């Protein structure tokens, strides 16, 4: 649960560059491909299990 | 000369090429259907 985005998934280290103003990341379909920690505001990848 | 035809054509084999075309299409728009919304307040059940 991110910020309140709800989902089901393996999160793995990102290795795409993220723009210091961007937030989430999005696959075809909108899907929820990447999403950083609001925490440690680091990079983590979405897949599903 | 039959290598030549099919080398110096790319379009030679267009008649086969089409149905793997049309089912990467039929693919590719069944996969982009679901970001629509079909008149609910989102396309996505977690958040709904
Ligand atoms: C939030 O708190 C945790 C633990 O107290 C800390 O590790 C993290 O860096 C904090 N994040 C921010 C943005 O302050």
């Amino acid at each position: 649960n991110f910020n309140g985005l709800t989902g089901t998934g393996v999160l793995t280290e990102s290795n795409k560059k993220f723009l210091p103003f961007q937030q989430f990341g999005r696959d075809i379909a909108d899907t929820t491909d990447a999403v950083r920690d609001p925490q440690t505001l680091e990079i983590l990848d979405i897949t599903p299990c | 000369k039959i290598q030549d035809s099919l080398s110096s054509t790319p379009s030679a084999l267009g008649k086969l090429q089409d149905v793997v075309n049309h089912n990467a299409q039929a693919l590719n728009t069944l996969v982009k259907q679901l970001s629509s919304k079909f008149g609910a307040i989102s396309s996505v059940l977690n958040d709904i």
